[PDB]
């Protein structure tokens, strides 16, 4: 209701700078990579393959960004990118999302796994192998 | 970028300030990464080579003075 | 294009609205230091495709809008 | 005992900072990173002032060698060639890279002292006759003769390398034949070491820079060749036991498995770039 | 004291590359993992000034003992 919707821009901007700072923190922390992430080491202690933990890291970051996006549009209404800042944050979240579509990691890593699978994964061929 | 680059011969012999400059420059580089431009690492190679030269030049100057 | 009309913005102490000769409505900002408007009205039929000699804000804080009236004969809030 | 010197040749990591660290570190990016040894003088420590020197890279560090090799430094010059096992192919040639650098330095810094030419060559004829006895004829040795030594590092990676690609006694025998071969020619000895292993280093230096020890070529997972424990036949039988007998191209074999592995992070793309006017008139020709 | 002067001259030998330090870059990161920071400056560079500025004093420390 435009009648209602008019007097909230100040509070809106306060929330936008909050959203702003947190997505910026996501740029920072995601700009540090998973191999050097200490989260990799803790996740590794929790016993996952580094491949998995890496995409878990990625996918979770994606979920936080998506949650922020829904926060943004619930705050700024559905006409949201039409709004002065929403277009910007949209572009930024989209490019940030494009730097998170990790299917290539599974591709290339599945190729390395397949390369190893050519003669290792079913090595029961010598149940008690000589040595 | 260039105000930092052209300022690399300004803050005389302070590693902290040098570090700060570089960090700011690559913050701009991630900005370049998001809205990906075309051949960004290539242009970064260029940058880094001239940065190395301004660095090594400020270095050798301070080396002699030290 | 040639700005056929311009004025300030109601309760926007950083903005400058503007009409043009082409028909697009521009929107400049002072604090961004961008010598180009940051929000240009499209050149769609829904927008003005004729110069706007009088584009203006209307009411107060919640009573405002932005009404552009080009010479084509259209008004647009 | 006077001012002793050491000229080790630091080679791109290869545990060199770790070599003096296992022996006894700020940073390693400048080269010529001096160290001083003052260890036990056979009964106490009478400050066996054995000055160490560690170069790494190749960018004109000749003048740095001038700052490490004088005209009187020459007797107590235990040069130590250090290389890894992570990259054994590097070692095979890079040893001669470092060697030729010092061959230059012989004819670049020892060219004015002409007294040790006519003196030290005869003293080396004395010296290398003593290379062989009381350890335990002729070999095509080299022109380099002064106290010299070829060591190796990164050896506790054997199983890691056969895990990757060695798994053949040819790979193990051929390298040792070339190494022991190098050392015997160079008038030096072959020594190995590893991560948390083989304190056999100071034995030969202290023993030479003035405590003896019995040799080992037995384990073949770690080797110690003191000078004079050679011939040109024991090693010949070693590179005979299915080892492709004296191949003079297999340098590419071990200089092909991880150096001609591949390039993971490589960005030689020359991706894209276009024009304006060109495209415009080309579309004009496309307008028909 | 002449050996100390020789160490000072050893630091004077730093002009070997003649005001260039052409090879002044020392580090290399790992392979490809997952990154939006596609073109960082140089793993070899950022630390090199502090490294040189420190190793200069480091050689002087080791000569002192």
């Amino acid at each position: 209701r435009p009648h209602i919707r008019g007097a909230i821009r100040e509070y809106q901007t306060q929330l936008i700078q909050r959203v702003k700072d947190d997505i910026e923190s996501l740029h920072d922390k995601f700009k540090v990579q998973y191999p050097q992430s200490q989260a990799c080491k803790m996740s590794h202690v929790r016993d996952l393959p580094p491949v998995s933990g890496s995409i878990i890291w990625a996918k979770q970051i994606d979920r936080q960004l998506t949650a922020y996006m829904k926060r943004v549009e619930d705050v700024l209404g559905k006409g949201w990118e039409n709004h002065v800042e929403g277009q910007k944050l949209k572009q930024d979240g989209d490019s940030f999302r494009m730097k998170l579509n990790t299917q290539e990691i599974f591709d290339d890593w599945a190729r390395k796994v397949q390369q190893r699978n050519l003669g290792v994964s079913g090595r029961i061929f010598t149940i008690e192998s000589t040595r | 970028i260039d105000l930092e680059v052209r300022s690399l011969e300004t803050c005389m012999y302070d590693h902290k300030t040098f570090s700060e400059i570089l960090n700011r420059v690559q913050k701009a580089v991630d900005d370049l990464n998001l809205h990906s431009y075309s051949n960004l690492p290539i242009w970064v190679n260029k940058l880094d080579m001239e940065i190395e030269r301004i660095l090594g030049v400020r270095l050798q100057a301070g080396l002699r003075a030290w | 294009s040639a700005v056929m009309s311009a004025t300030f913005a109601k309760f926007h102490p950083n903005l400058v609205v503007g009409g043009t000769y082409s028909g697009q409505i521009v929107l400049w900002d002072n604090r961004s230091n961008k010598r180009t408007p940051v929000q240009r009205t499209p050149l769609s039929a829904a927008a003005h495709t004729h110069p706007v000699y009088c584009v203006n804000v209307v009411g107060t804080q919640n009573a405002h809008n932005l009404i552009s009236i080009s010479t084509d004969g259209k008004i647009c809030s | 005992p006077s001012g002793k010197n050491i000229l080790v040749f630091g080679e791109d990591g290869s545990g060199k900072t770790t070599l003096m660290t296992k022996l006894q570190h700020g940073k390693k990016g400048r080269g010529l990173e001096y160290l001083y040894l003052s260890v036990h003088d056979e009964d106490r420590d009478d400050h066996t002032r054995c000055n160490v020197w560690i170069l790494d890279g190749d960018l004109y560090h000749k003048g740095l060698l001038k700052f490490a090799v004088s005209a009187e430094s020459l007797p107590e010059t235990l040069v130590i060639f250090v290389a890894d096992m992570s990259r054994p192919w590097t070692v095979m040639e890079s040893l001669q890279k470092w060697a030729s650098v010092l061959r230059e330095h012989i004819d670049k810094m020892k060219i004015p002292p002409e007294k040790m030419r006519e003196l030290e060559r005869k003293f080396v004829k004395d010296f290398q006759d003593y290379m062989e006895p009381e350890e335990g004829d002729n070999v095509l040795t080299h022109n380099l003769g002064i106290p010299v030594l070829v060591v190796c590092t990164k050896c506790d990676a054997v199983s890691v390398l056969e895990k990757e690609h060695d798994y053949r006694d040819e790979h193990l025998d051929f390298i040792q034949s070339h190494l022991r071969r190098f050392c015997l020619q160079y008038g030096a000895a072959l020594i190995y070491t590893s991560v948390k292993e083989e304190k056999n280093l100071d034995l030969l230096y202290k023993y030479i820079v003035h405590f003896t020890t019995p040799a080992l070529v037995v384990e073949k997972d770690a080797v110690f060749i003191p000078a004079g424990w050679d011939n040109e036949k024991k090693i010949a039988i070693l590179h005979e036991n299915f080892t492709t007998v004296k191949p003079e191209d297999a340098y590419e074999d071990f200089i092909v498995k991880p150096p001609v592995r591949k390039l993971v992070h490589d960005k030689e793309l020359a991706a894209e770039d276009e024009q304006v006017f060109l495209m415009k008139q080309q579309s004009l020709l496309a307008k028909q | 004291x002449x050996x100390x002067x020789x160490x000072x001259x050893x630091x004077x030998x730093x002009x070997x590359x003649x005001x260039x330090x052409x090879x002044x870059x020392x580090x290399x990161x790992x392979x490809x993992x997952x990154x939006x920071x596609x073109x960082x400056x140089x793993x070899x560079l950022e630390e090199s000034y502090s490294a040189v500025m420190g190793i200069v004093s480091e050689v002087e420390q080791y000569v002192k003992v």
